[PDB]
């Protein structure tokens, strides 16, 4: 059990990391991009519509 | 390569509708020249018939 207790308070505290430090910019980086599909994706109706 | 044609499809477009709205008024303003020179030289006929029938009176 302690082996266990021990590894998952290590596991907990590097998720606490990436979760507060790596999520952010990753997940940014994700929203950006979306943004980009959908804007593209409009501008090429808008461009159509035009 | 979808998001590429779509991207070329915008570019394209939007410069189409940028020259498609140029050739509206362009050909507009052509079309009205036209006709407006028509109208000049239907007039210019008949002063000229009009002349030609004093003349011959």
């Amino acid at each position: 059990m302690s082996i266990f207790i021990g590894q998952l308070i290590g596991f907990a505290v590097i998720a606490f990391i990436i979760v507060k430090w790596v999520v952010p910019p990753v997940r940014t980086l994700m929203r950006n991009q979306q943004e980009a599909v959908r804007a593209a994706l409009a501008e090429s109706a808008e461009a159509a519509k035009k | 390569a979808e998001r590429e044609a779509m991207l070329a499809k915008t570019a394209a477009d939007n410069r189409k509708s940028a020259e498609q709205v140029a050739a509206a008024q362009a050909d507009y303003e052509k079309e009205m020249a036209e006709a407006r020179a028509q109208a000049s030289a239907l007039r210019d006929e008949a002063r000229a018939a009009g002349r030609s029938v004093v003349d011959e009176k």
